[PDB]
């Protein structure tokens, strides 16, 4: 059963959170 | 070396072949011939003149890695 | 699921092929006579992983990459 | 003479004749005594 | 501290540390390093002499 | 290890077999009492010899039909194969520990002359021949300079590195 | 720039600055040696690190030692 | 003794121009010059490259490098047995006298010099470099 | 002034004394060793002569009578190589039958097993096959027996001992002075005319006499033993004129210039012999006549003491333009006092004429039976070759010797030299922008056609059935040396060489000669040469170029010419010396031919070599090369793994020396990588920790043992990666060539 369009923005959208959160620590790690 | 001896022992079991294991590796042209040599032969023909397969992806990495080891000399 | 169904006549998918570089005969080959177009064949072994520890559906695997997602962030 | 036993006293001339020796040992003894594999007689 | 002497170097960063040399000369005026050594063996920079004060020979 | 001696082995009479045939086949292209004739017939008889000592000399043979050697020294020894390699073990070593202990004695004399370098590549051709024929004795020698004291020099006397 | 230094084993030899291709190193009085001067390093900003001074030098081990530090353009020896 | 100024009216050496001079790095950010007097018009090799003919009397040449004025001056020590100064340039137009600093060669010991990187201990007197940790210093030769 | 002999009589004393000395040619040497480092330099230094002293005199008697030398061992290798024709060969039964029987000069003793490289050869003997085509030079010469080839081997030997006795001679009885070497004048007439000049003639006078009626009776099918002897063919003149009915006329028509009636003996019929596949004898008799005469004329061009002639001095020094300065001025006094430079000259055109050599001897096959002796050519042809360029990257070796030992700034003001100098920078940087323009447009069609035929797109490639790179110029040349006989060389029977086009020259159902086609992979291959040139020229050109100085070490030539690095300094300043410029060179030189001979290898196996049968030419891979040399993968495929098929399968055979030297030789170049990739600093403190451990024994020699310099470890390591490649290659290209071949 393939997986649905809804569940891949989801998922990218999960994903484009955690970036944010990544770029946070890489300037909180920069200084 | 020992990613060598494990790939050349599991290939003659996997094909059935143990003795071909077991006659070639006590010398190094046995190596040569019977592991680098006759395994190479679908991998090279990954895309030739005559067309290409799902192995010339394969091919030219192989030469892509032989590219880069000669860059580093 | 058709690896799970199959495990030891399927070959299992590790992502799928965009290249807009690829002539025709590398679409047909990397597609290997399938309907998801052009893939890599997985050699990592994820699947049999991913099976022997109770995962059987893409709604699971799907599941689990959000949670790790999740858990990365 | 002297010289010239000294000469062949150096360390590349002696290495010569010693390693033709050895070689020549080596080579009448597989003579001789054909595939040796073992210490049996 | 005599002449002709046979002395051990206690200098560790010496090529001779742990080695005998003889006492060349023993300089009177009170530099630093007044004892010359010479030694049968040379250096990686091929010198045979260095010179050590009194604490760093001792005599064999 | 499940072996098979070599006198009953049937790969190792295929190929002493297989062996003569290829030689034999080459001999058919020569005229009798010819150079190559006379040279391929002893490399023929060389090989039935060799093939005869490696049976009659008790070697284990594989499923591959070659000779292989055993060299645990209680397998060799209670099964007949200290030929192999306890025995040549042993005469290495002796010839090693002459050879070393010869360099040993012609450094240690050449130690003592006023130009200590100069033997080292003009060799005392007596001299090296002198003590390398007393280089036969060299465990009793080497063994009392052991037990003496006298055959290593004290960690004061050698240079280290700065640790 | 590179840093130099003397130490006090220096005979006072003066192979040093002579072997300096770049005027780093000079001569000064001194009491500690019997040729009663010492080498001095007063234009390490000018040393390009090339350690001729090291191999001239000949006590052991070295009276002069070049330690390469921050990189300049006199220091990379560069013309342009 | 005093420092001798820099005469930019001083002729060059006959020379008919190389690849190897100055480069865009003597307009902005500095270049150095080397005046020495020659006793006779003669063929000396330059250290860019090639042959040039220093005139008789004073002479003047421009170089990109202090390690080139240097070589040159060598040269003309060991050679010619003549003498020279070196000065560096900067683009302002400020001339700092170098070489020789207090008009004796460095080689020769003169009165009124300073030690500066002197060490009052041998070079394995030096602490370990665990002893130096979050101190700022370069290393165990820094203190 | 004037051209005289003049020697020294009794300068140096023949005495074994300094043979107990080593090191006594050396100032710093002399005194013995204290380290290892003195035995790697006694060999380094033996043969530096201008380093031993700065008298040019004992530098030339020196010279003199090392070459002396030389000549005495190559003379005892070619009469060993004439003896075991005569002694431990098949040559009379090959003389029998020349296209069934392998050439074989070579036999060992049974011992050890090792009596399997006998092979069986044919002629009812056992040996070694060769390919060295002395088998075939003999039988062009006219040699029929083996007591030819032993009166060679002894007449060889008496001459090498006369080559060894002039070289004690004219070093320790009669050496000649400077003045004498310095004739420069009288030694190019005596070497135009009397060496080359009278060496052809003499070569011509053989011919005619011998190699031409001996191989028209072995062409005709006579018996090699029926034929006459030489001498026979020399005293009775009918015997002559039965095959050459001009010898008949004898001498008067070349006296009274009816040169015409020697047309049979003499000829300019071009092309190959179709009974054996060579050059035709008659044509090489004319060929070396003619340049007898040329070399004989051109010998006269010096003035030595008879007023006339030239000087050339005065020919260099009129020689200077507007764009020139002084010109060449100063360039005669250089070469009359630098050895080195002379060296540089002398090698550069050696190793050119080598590499002349191997081209023109594949194109024109000159021996009878060498064509189709596929192992011979393919030996000669990368012998030859590989000759050529270590004599060229020893030409830039001492080329920069002379510029930083011998140049002179005084003796070279405003001229070719010194304005050379003077733009090195534009020099090497616009051969780097040609090698890089190169390197992109020639091996970056490679990597296009690879990753287009990757990606299933060969209407994308560079290639014959594709976009297409024809290279036109080359095919224009070959088509006008086709034509060459209607209309530009009237009177030539035939073009010089059948690979500009035609019919093909079969010698017993193999091919000889046959036109070879150029097309795309042709192109880019030559484009591929060209490039690796370039590069090798800008590394053995740019140290020669800035062996003096740099913009990044401005005292170079203080510092020598073998010098490892001028420190960690600068930014790091290792390989700054024009030696290691050399140590680099050689690598890019290996490339280069490496290329050059893989591409004779394929290009002959594919397109020339093979069988002749009724319908047509098989060869020995079948055309491939037209269709795969246009990738890197085609060449990894169907050259390398396809041909080493022969060298990996000959363990059994006699051709098992092959792949046992084929692996060695991939040892020896992969234990060359150590020396290279490392350092001596690791080495000397391991070094240290194992003298620790001999101390403790008290087995510490008192020669201190110490890591090879940095210098020597490049020198074996680039030793070691030569011998290896190029080894592995012999080995592969030997068993391939004599299995299929
Ligand atoms: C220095 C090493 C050396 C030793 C210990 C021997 C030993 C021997 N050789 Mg040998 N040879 C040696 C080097 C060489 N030999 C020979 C050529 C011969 C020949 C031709 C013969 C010997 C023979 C002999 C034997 C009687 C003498 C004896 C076993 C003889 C033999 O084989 O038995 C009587 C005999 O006929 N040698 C050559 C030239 C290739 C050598 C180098
Ligand atoms: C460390 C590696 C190594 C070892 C242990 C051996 C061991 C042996 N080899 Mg092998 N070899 C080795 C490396 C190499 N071999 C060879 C090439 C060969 C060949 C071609 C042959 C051997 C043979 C032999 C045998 C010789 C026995 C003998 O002569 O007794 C003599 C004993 C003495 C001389 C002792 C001294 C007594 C004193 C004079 C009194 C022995 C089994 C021979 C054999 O027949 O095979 C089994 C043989 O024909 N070796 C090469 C390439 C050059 C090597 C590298
Ligand atoms: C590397 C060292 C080494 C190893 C791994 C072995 C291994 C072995 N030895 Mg050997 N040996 C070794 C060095 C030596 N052994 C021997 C003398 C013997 C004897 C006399 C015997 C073994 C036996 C054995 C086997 C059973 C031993 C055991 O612990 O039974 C629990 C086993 C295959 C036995 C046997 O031969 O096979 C079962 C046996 O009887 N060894 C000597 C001489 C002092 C050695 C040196
Ligand atoms: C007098 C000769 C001699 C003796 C008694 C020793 C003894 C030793 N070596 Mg040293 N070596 C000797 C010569 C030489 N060695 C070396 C290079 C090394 C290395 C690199 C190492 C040793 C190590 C060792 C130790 C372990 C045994 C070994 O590894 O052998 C191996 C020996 C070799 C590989 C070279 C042997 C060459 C030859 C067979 C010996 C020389 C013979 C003399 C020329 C004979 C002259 C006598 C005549 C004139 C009467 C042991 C202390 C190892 C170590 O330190 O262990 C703790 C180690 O790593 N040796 C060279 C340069 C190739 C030599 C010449
Ligand atoms: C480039 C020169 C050259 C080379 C590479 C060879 C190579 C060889 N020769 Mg030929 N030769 C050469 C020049 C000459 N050879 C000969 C006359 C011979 C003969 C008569 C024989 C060889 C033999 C051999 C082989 C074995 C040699 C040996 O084992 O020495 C042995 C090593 C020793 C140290 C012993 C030397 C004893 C000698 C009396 C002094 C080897 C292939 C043999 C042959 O080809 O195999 C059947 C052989 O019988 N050579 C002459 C005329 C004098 C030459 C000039
Ligand atoms: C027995 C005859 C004989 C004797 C006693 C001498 C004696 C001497 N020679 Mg004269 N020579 C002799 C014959 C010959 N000489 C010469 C040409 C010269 C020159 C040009 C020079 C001498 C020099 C010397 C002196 C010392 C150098 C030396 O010999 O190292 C011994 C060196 C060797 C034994 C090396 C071996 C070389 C040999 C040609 C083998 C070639 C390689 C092999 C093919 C192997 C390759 C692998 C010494 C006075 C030198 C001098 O006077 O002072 C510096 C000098 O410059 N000789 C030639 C022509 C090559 C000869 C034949
Ligand atoms: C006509 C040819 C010719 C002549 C007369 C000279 C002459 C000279 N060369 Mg030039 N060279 C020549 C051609 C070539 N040169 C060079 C590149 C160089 C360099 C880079 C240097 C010279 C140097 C020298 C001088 C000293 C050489 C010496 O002492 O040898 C000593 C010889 C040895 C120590 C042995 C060399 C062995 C060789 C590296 C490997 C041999 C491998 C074997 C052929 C095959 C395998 C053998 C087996 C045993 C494994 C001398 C002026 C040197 C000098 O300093 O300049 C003044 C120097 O640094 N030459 C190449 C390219 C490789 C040439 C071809
Ligand atoms: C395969 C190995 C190898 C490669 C690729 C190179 C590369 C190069 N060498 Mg080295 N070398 C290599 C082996 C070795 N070289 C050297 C030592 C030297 C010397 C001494 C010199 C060179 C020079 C050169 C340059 C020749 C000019 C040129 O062709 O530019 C074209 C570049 C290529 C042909 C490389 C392949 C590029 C490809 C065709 C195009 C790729 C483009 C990408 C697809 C775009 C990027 C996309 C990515 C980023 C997403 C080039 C940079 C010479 C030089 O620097 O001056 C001109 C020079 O003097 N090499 C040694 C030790 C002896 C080697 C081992
Ligand atoms: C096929 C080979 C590759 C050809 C193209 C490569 C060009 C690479 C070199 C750059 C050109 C630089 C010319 C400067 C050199 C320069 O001084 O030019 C002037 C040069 C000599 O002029 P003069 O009349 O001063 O010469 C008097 C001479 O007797 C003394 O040298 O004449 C040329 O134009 C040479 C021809 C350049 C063409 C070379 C082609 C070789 C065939
Ligand atoms: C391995 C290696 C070494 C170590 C190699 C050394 C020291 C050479 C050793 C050669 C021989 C084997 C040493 C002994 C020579 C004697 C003359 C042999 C006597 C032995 C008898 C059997 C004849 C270096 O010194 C080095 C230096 C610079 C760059 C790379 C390297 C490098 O790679
Ligand atoms: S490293 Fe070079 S530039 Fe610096 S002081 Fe030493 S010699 Fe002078
Ligand atoms: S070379 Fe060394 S000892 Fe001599 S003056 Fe310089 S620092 Fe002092
Ligand atoms: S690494 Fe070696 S070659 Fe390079 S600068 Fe340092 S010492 Fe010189």
């Amino acid at each position: 059963m393939p997986l649905s369009d809804s569940q891949i923005f989801i998922a990218l959208f999960i994903a484009l959170l955690t970036g944010i959160l990544a770029v946070r620590l890489g300037l909180e790690l920069y200084s | 070396w020992v990613t060598f001896y494990f790939h050349w022992k599991h290939l003659g079991i996997w094909q059935g072949n143990v003795n071909q294991f077991n006659e070639s590796s006590t010398y190094l042209m046995g190596w040569l011939r019977d592991y680098l040599w006759l395994n190479s032969s679908q991998l090279i023909n990954g895309y030739n003149p005559f067309g290409m397969n799902s192995l010339s992806v394969w091919a030219w990495m192989f030469l892509f890695g032989h590219l880069i080891y000669a860059t580093g000399f | 699921p058709q690896w799970v169904q199959d495990p030891l006549h399927v070959r299992p998918i590790a992502h799928a092929i965009w290249d807009p570089h690829f002539g025709q005969p590398a679409v047909e080959a990397f597609t290997r006579g399938g309907a998801q177009g052009p893939v890599n064949i997985a050699t990592s072994g994820v699947y049999q992983w991913w099976y022997t520890i109770g995962l059987r559906t893409n709604q699971d695997l799907f599941q689990g990459s959000v949670f790790l997602t999740i858990l990365s962030g | 003479m002297k010289n010239f036993t000294t000469y062949l006293s150096t360390a590349p001339v002696v290495a010569l004749i010693w390693f033709t020796f050895t070689a020549g040992l080596l080579i009448e003894i597989n003579r001789f005594f054909p595939d040796p594999l073992v210490f049996s007689f | 501290r005599l002449w002709c002497v046979q002395v051990k170097v206690l200098r560790p960063e010496s090529y001779w540390f742990n080695e005998v040399g003889k006492v060349v000369s023993v300089d009177q005026s009170g530099i630093r390093y007044p004892v010359v050594v010479r030694f049968p063996t040379v250096n990686y920079a091929g010198v045979s002499t260095n010179n050590y004060s009194l604490e760093e020979v001792q005599e064999v | 290890s499940g072996l098979t001696p070599c006198s009953e082995s049937k790969g190792f009479a295929k190929r002493q077999k297989n062996e003569i045939k290829a030689l034999t086949k080459r001999l058919k292209q020569y005229e009798e009492g010819s150079a190559p004739s006379l040279a391929l017939k002893a490399t023929i008889e060389r090989t039935e010899k060799r093939f005869a000592n490696y049976g009659n000399a008790g070697l284990l043979c594989g499923t591959d039909g070659l000779p292989h050697l055993i060299s645990d020294p209680g397998l060799a020894l209670r099964f007949g194969h200290a030929g192999e390699t306890l025995i040549p073990t042993v005469g290495f070593l002796y010839i090693a520990g002459w050879i070393g202990t010869a360099g040993r004695d012609y450094l240690i004399a050449s130690k003592g002359e006023a130009k200590p370098r100069e033997k080292e590549y003009i060799i005392d051709v007596p001299l090296a021949l002198k003590i390398s024929a007393q280089g036969a004795g060299w465990p009793f020698r080497v063994i009392r300079e052991l037990q003496k004291g006298t055959l290593l020099e004290k960690d004061s006397n050698i240079t280290v590195s700065p640790r | 720039s590179h840093a130099v230094k003397i130490y006090d084993t220096c005979i006072g030899c003066t192979q040093c600055v002579r072997a300096c291709p770049t005027d780093v190193l000079e001569m000064v009085p001194w009491d500690g040696c019997k040729a009663s001067q010492i080498a001095s390093a007063p234009r390490t900003e000018d040393c390009v690190g090339c350690k001729r001074c090291e191999s001239a030098c000949p006590t052991d081990f070295l009276s002069v030692r070049v330690y390469l530090g921050s990189e300049t353009t006199r220091s990379m020896g560069l013309a342009y | 003794w005093k420092p001798p100024t820099l005469d930019p009216s001083t002729p060059s050496p006959i020379f008919g121009g190389s690849t190897g001079g100055l480069l865009r790095k003597a307009q902005i950010e500095e270049f150095y010059v080397i005046t020495w007097d020659a006793k006779k018009e003669q063929v000396f090799e330059m250290p860019t490259g090639g042959a040039a003919i220093m005139r008789s009397g004073p002479n003047l040449l421009k170089l990109a490098r202090k390690e080139q004025c240097l070589a040159l001056l060598t040269q003309l020590r060991n050679k010619f047995k003549t003498d020279g100064q070196i000065y560096r340039v900067f683009p302002d137009g400020e001339v700092q006298y170098l070489h020789p600093k207090d008009g004796v060669y460095p080689e020769k010991v003169n009165a009124g010099r300073t030690a500066v990187g002197a060490k009052d201990r041998s070079i394995g007197k030096n602490t370990n470099p665990v002893a130096v940790k979050f101190t700022g210093k370069l290393g165990t030769y820094d203190v | 002034k004037k051209v005289k002999i003049v020697v020294d009589g009794n300068p140096v004393e023949t005495s074994f004394e300094r043979w107990a000395k080593p090191g006594h040619f050396s100032r710093t040497l002399s005194k013995g060793p204290s380290t290892t480092t003195w035995i790697w330099n006694l060999h380094a230094d033996a043969h530096d002569f201008d380093s031993h002293t700065s008298d040019l005199e004992e530098i030339s008697r020196k010279v003199f009578s090392a070459h002396f030398g030389q000549l005495g061992i190559i003379l005892i290798w070619l009469s060993g190589m004439y003896f075991h024709g005569a002694r431990f060969s098949n040559y009379e039964a090959w003389l029998s039958d020349p296209i069934h029987i392998k050439p074989s000069a070579q036999v060992v003793w049974p011992v050890v097993g090792q009596e399997i490289l006998n092979g069986d050869v044919g002629g009812g003997f056992q040996g070694v096959q060769i390919t060295s085509g002395f088998f075939q030079l003999w039988r062009a010469s006219g040699i029929t027996s083996e007591l030819q080839l032993y009166s060679t081997a002894i007449g060889g030997l008496v001459l090498a001992a006369a080559m060894f006795f002039a070289g004690w001679f004219h070093y320790h009885k009669a050496a000649p002075k400077l003045e004498w070497f310095q004739n420069v004048e009288s030694m190019l007439n005596h070497h135009l005319a009397g060496l080359l000049g009278l060496g052809s003639l003499a070569w011509a006078g053989h011919q005619i006499h011998v190699s031409l009626p001996i191989n028209k009776l072995l062409d005709a099918g006579v018996d090699p033993k029926e034929i006459p002897l030489p001498h026979e063919f020399i005293l009775n003149r009918d015997l002559m004129a039965q095959l050459y009915p001009s010898f008949s006329k004898g001498l008067a028509p070349f006296f009274t210039i009816n040169w015409s009636e020697y047309s049979d003996f003499l000829t300019f019929q071009g092309g190959l012999n179709p009974v054996t596949g060579g050059l035709w004898l008659s044509d090489q008799a004319h060929h070396h006549l003619a340049i007898a005469v040329l070399f004989l004329v051109a010998g006269h061009q010096y003035r030595t003491n008879w007023g006339i002639g030239h000087s050339i001095k005065e020919i260099l020094e009129a020689h200077k333009g507007p764009f020139t300065g002084e010109g060449h001025k100063g360039l005669y006094e250089i070469l009359t006092t630098s050895w080195h430079a002379q060296l540089a000259i002398n090698l550069a055109l050696f190793g050119s004429l080598s590499i002349i050599v191997a081209h023109h001897m594949y194109s024109m096959p000159p021996y009878p039976y060498l064509a189709t002796d596929y192992g011979t050519q393919l030996s000669i042809f990368t012998h030859h070759t590989w000759i050529g360029g270590f004599c060229i990257v020893g030409a830039g070796a001492h080329a920069a010797i002379f510029m930083v030992r011998d140049y002179d700034p005084t003796n070279n003001y405003n001229n070719l030299l010194d304005r050379v100098i003077r733009h090195r920078d534009a020099i090497v940087s616009h051969l780097n922008w040609v090698c890089i323009f190169l390197g992109f447009h020639s091996f970056g069609l490679y990597i296009h056609n690879d990753t287009m035929s990757a990606l299933g797109r060969p209407q994308d490639m560079f290639s014959d059935t594709a976009i297409q790179l024809q290279p036109v110029f080359a095919q224009w040349i070959q088509n006008t040396h086709l034509s060459a006989p209607q209309f530009t060389a009237p009177n030539a029977l035939a073009p010089t060489s059948p690979v500009w086009g035609g019919d093909v020259v079969a010698v017993g159902g193999k091919v000889a000669a046959m036109p070879i086609t150029l097309g795309t992979a042709d192109f880019m291959v030559h484009h591929i040469h060209a490039f690796t040139i370039h590069v090798t020229v800008l590394i053995l050109l740019k140290g020669v170029l800035y062996a003096r100085s740099s913009r990044l070490i401005p005292d170079k030539a203080n510092l020598g010419f073998r010098f490892p690095c001028d420190g960690p300094g600068r930014g790091g300043t290792c390989q700054v010396s024009a030696w290691d410029h050399v140590f680099l060179g050689l690598f890019w030189m290996y490339n280069s031919l490496s290329i050059a001979i893989f591409h004779f290898s394929w290009k002959m196996q594919s397109d020339v070599w093979g069988t002749v049968n009724s319908t047509g030419v098989s060869h020995i891979t079948g055309g491939n090369f037209s269709q795969s040399a246009n990738t890197i993968n085609g060449w990894l495929r169907d050259f390398l793994w396809a041909q080493s098929s022969q060298v990996i399968q000959s363990y059994g055979s006699a051709l098992s020396a092959y792949g046992l030297i084929f692996l060695g030789a991939h040892f020896i170049w992969a234990f060359s990588l150590m020396f290279l990739f490392s350092g001596r600093g690791y080495w000397q403190e391991l070094i240290e920790s194992i003298v620790w451990a001999h101390n403790k024994l008290k087995v510490a020699p008192s020669i201190q043992p110490r890591a090879l310099s940095i210098t020597q470890g490049r020198a074996v390591g680039v030793a070691h990666y030569l011998l290896g490649g190029i080894a592995t290659t012999w080995s592969f290209f030997l068993a391939r060539i004599i299995a299929v071949g």
